[PDB]
RNA sequence: UUCAUAAUAACUUUUCGAAUCGCAUGGCCUUGUGCUGGCGAUGGUUCAUUCAAAUUUCUGCCCUAUCAACUUUCGAUGGUAGGAUAGUGGCCUACCAUGGUUUCAACGGGUAACGGGGAAUAAGGGUUCGAUUCCGGAGAGGGAGCCUGAGAAACGGCUACCA
RNA sequence: GAAACUGCGAAUGGCUCAUUAAAUCAGUUAUCGUUUAUUUGAUAGUUCCUUUACUACAUGGAUAUCUGUGGUAAUUCUAGAG
């Protein structure tokens, strides 16, 4: 067998953050990496949480496969996970949508343009409309 | 120049933080508070780099903002609020009450304390003065300023503060042959008894202090915080109990206590 | 030139273009903050009385009241003044300005029509535009009607009724400053605090006096021996 | 200590002592819609506290004698008194005195000189190098001048003038 | 919940090494010689004015974003009006 064996080193329970954090030690044999999803699934039945409340990061294999060292948090509630997790991780998991935002540069430009006018732009537009006769 | 410094590069950072040389251009500068920048300990450092209750700044902020962390009765929502020496850090969830009291090496220790003891802050006295409406008041080196102290409380004396209200329960006078804790410089984190105080005109009062191990050390009076009578300190002291060992002894302890 | 004429009571604005130099010559050498007649200015304006306040020079440098001179003058201005909206909390700037007296170099004269005449101009005097807002303060509301303390607010508030397309809904002003329960409660609490703290202080003082007395006596018991 | 403070006399274009917000909203009836009350935000007077800030003691810099006197009219040194300043002080002004620094290098002149922490160099002593990851300090084209503000003589703030 | 007023913040950071040779600077002093937003603490029954025919306190006064009118070739220029 490939074993796929999971291990949870250093279990720190946070009543502050309502989650159990730990260093996942994972045994590969004859398999390159492990994929986060699978790990989450495995944890979800080990700790009773459901893939959503489990959050695993970190890994990177040691050498010649064999071992991988991650960081798993397991949240007491899924709602809690949603409201304590940084959003990128949630997006990765699939829980939350990627925030549909424009380029940084564009945003900055927009801000600068806004700065160059006082208050609302409706008035300015109206003025421009009258300046067509000029 | 040009106005108060806001930042603190992660180096110029005080070494007793036990911060990392890497992971960030900056350290957290503690805000103003009850303690001196160089000899405080901001909460971002505490709830992360010691207890490992958090894992990054955002997490720490989140923890703070739920308003469960409490420093000395009051809540605190500030990330960098200076929790210095003698600060009682109570967390309602966990029930893990701490009192920030130094290790023998210098660095602040995770001193985990009972909900009965973690109630009173012992506090050194900086000043005895007379304010407005002719009222005498005491200043604690450890931040606070108490209205109306007992006439037999003087300077450089330690004081049991209620913390439940913020008055004086009891006090220890500065006397030779009274248990004392060191809060400054090289001898920082040692405990002992005091043998002599040199009266010294102007240039700092010095204390020759024997510990329990009959090994003298001498420090400045500003660096020394009284802790109780011989046998009875009012505070529970850390593992090591402020005696401090020579390097060899420490090494021996390390390589003898191998229990897998 | 262009005359920026306005009725304040009716609350209406217009710009009237004038090319005839004889009509312009009424305004020459006049300072801003003066009273102008109707009849010489125009045949349309007869019996009318202007007050002159503000204008705009050609090249676009605004008329500031109290510069004097019929010229363009560079000026150092800050907060509280006209012709300058500052971009920093307390910062001066040396702009340019056009003097309060009127010559040929102007493009616009801002004129306020103070007294009526004979011929009503299109819609500036005929048609009215109402107030955008109603009073926000309770006192202000009272002023608007004349009700006295007993009458209360709520009753006379200008509610706006807005339509999205099918759904019709209401928007109402938050009448700041009121005889509301919460305010009263807050006031009471404040009063209580003021009393209570003082009482506590008094008690403390008494206690300390007692303590002192209980030290003085002790002192006297040791002193009388030798 | 003339300190901290308290006391009497007055003082002031009488500083400040809340005409602030949010969510909760219960006990007792003289049954009024009554008397009230909790947690928290903001504020605000001084007093500490801290972040600082100025100043400030002592001691320590690279060459140069082809730099031996320098400094004082227009502050040099000190005095008294003022003015100013957040506060001390030639910080400036009035008046009086004639000091002060120097071969144990003053003052000049240089620097291809920002100063430390440090860097290279591998006996011991050392040499050089430090614009540069930290700490200070200047400076924002050059000189000025100021406004706001706790804090700038700010330069992604003005105000000239010169380039 | 745009805008804008009010508060804060913009004096930190970041860049550079031109000045500058007891200046900076380092260590050590001191501030009984000072200001200090902020943080933390603490901190105002007495504000009245002859004190029985009395004072809104179940709370008192006017101004600025947007609506319309412009100008100027323009630019974080803004006049008048409500
Ligand atoms: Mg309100
Ligand atoms: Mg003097
Ligand atoms: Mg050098
Ligand atoms: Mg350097
Ligand atoms: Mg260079
Ligand atoms: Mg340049
Ligand atoms: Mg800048
Ligand atoms: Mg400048
Ligand atoms: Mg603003
Ligand atoms: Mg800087
Ligand atoms: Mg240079």
């Amino acid at each position: 067998s490939d074993a796929i064996t999971i291990r949870t080193r250093k279990v720190i329970s946070n009543p502050l953050l309502a989650r159990k954090q730990f260093v996942v030690d994972v045994l590969h044999p004859n398999r390159a990496n492990v994929s986060k999803d699978e790990l989450r699934e495995k944890l979800a039945e080990a700790y009773k949480a459901e893939k959503d409340a489990v959050s695993v990061f970190g890994f990177r294999t040691q050498y010649g496969g064999g071992k991988s060292t991650g960081f798993g948090l397991v949240y007491n509630s899924v709602a809690d996970a949603k409201k304590f997790e940084p959003a990128y991780r949630l997006v990765r998991y699939g829980l939350a949508e990627k925030v549909e935002k424009a380029s940084r540069q564009q945003r900055k430009q927009r801000k600068n343009r806004g700065k160059k006018i006082f208050g609302t732009g409706k008035s300015i537009a109206k003025k421009a409309a009258r300046r067509n006769a000029d | 120049a040009r106005g108060p410094k806001k930042h603190l590069k992660r180096l110029a950072a005080p070494h007793h933080w036990m911060l990392d040389k890497l992971s960030g251009c900056y350290a957290p500068r503690p805000s103003a508070g009850p303690h001196k920048l160089r000899e405080s300990l901001p909460l971002i450092v505490f709830l992360r780099n010691r207890l490992k209750y958090a894992l990054n700044g955002r997490e720490v902020k989140a923890i703070l903002m739920q308003r469960h962390v409490k420093v000395d009765g009051k809540v605190r929502t500030d990330t960098t609020f200076p929790a210095g020496f003698m600060d009682v850090i109570t967390l309602e969830a966990t029930n893990e009450n701490f009192r920030l009291v130094y290790d023998v090496k210098g660095r602040f220790a995770v001193h985990r304390i009972t909900d009965e003891e973690a109630s009173y802050k012992l506090a050194k006295v900086k000043k005895v003065q007379l304010g407005k409406k002719g009222i005498p008041y005491v200043v604690t080196h450890d931040g606070r300023t108490i209205r109306y102290p007992d006439p037999n409380i003087k300077v450089n004396d330690t004081v049991k503060v209620d913390l439940a209200t913020g008055t004086i329960t009891d006090f220890i006078k500065f006397d030779t042959g009274k248990l004392v804790y060191v809060t400054g410089g090289r001898n920082l984190g040692r405990v002992g008894t005091i043998v002599h105080r040199e009266r010294h005109e102007g240039g700092f009062d010095l204390v020759h202090i024997k510990d329990s191990l009959e090994n003298t050390f001498v420090t400045r009076l500003n660096n020394v915080f009284v802790i109780g009578e011989p046998g009875r300190p009012w505070i529970s002291l850390p593992k090591g109990k402020g005696i401090k060992l020579t390097i060899s002894e420490e090494r021996d302890r390390r390589r003898a206590q191998h229990g897998l | 030139m262009k005359l920026n004429i306005s009725y304040p009571i009716n609350g209406t604005q217009k710009c009237i273009e004038i090319d005839d130099e004889h009509r312009v010559r009424v305004f020459y050498d006049k300072r801003i903050g003066q009273e102008v007649d109707g009849e010489s200015v125009g045949d349309e304006f007869k019996g009318y009385v202007f007050k002159i306040a503000g204008g705009n020079d050609k090249q676009g440098f605004p008329m500031k009241q109290g510069v004097l001179l019929p010229t363009r003058v560079k000026l150092l201005l800050a907060k509280g003044h006209s012709c300058y909206r500052p971009r920093r909390n307390g910062e001066r700037k040396r702009k340019s300005v056009r003097g309060a007296i009127v010559g040929p170099d102007l493009a616009v004269l801002a004129l306020i029509i103070t007294k009526k005449g004979e011929q009503e101009i299109e819609g500036i005097t005929n048609d009215t535009v109402p107030k955008r807002l109603g009073p926000k303060r309770a006192n202000n509301i009272r002023k608007f009607f004349g009700l006295t303390k007993e009458d209360d607010v709520r009753d006379y508030v200008i509610r706006r009724e807005v339509t999205k397309g099918d759904k019709s809904y209401t928007k109402a002003p938050k009448i700041q400053r009121l005889v509301t329960p919460q305010r009263l409660q807050r006031k009471r609490q404040q009063k209580s605090l003021k009393i209570k703290n003082a009482q506590a202080q008094r008690e403390a003082a008494a206690e300390y006096a007692q303590l002192l007395a209980k030290r003085l006596s002790e002192r006297k018991a040791e002193k009388a021996e030798v």
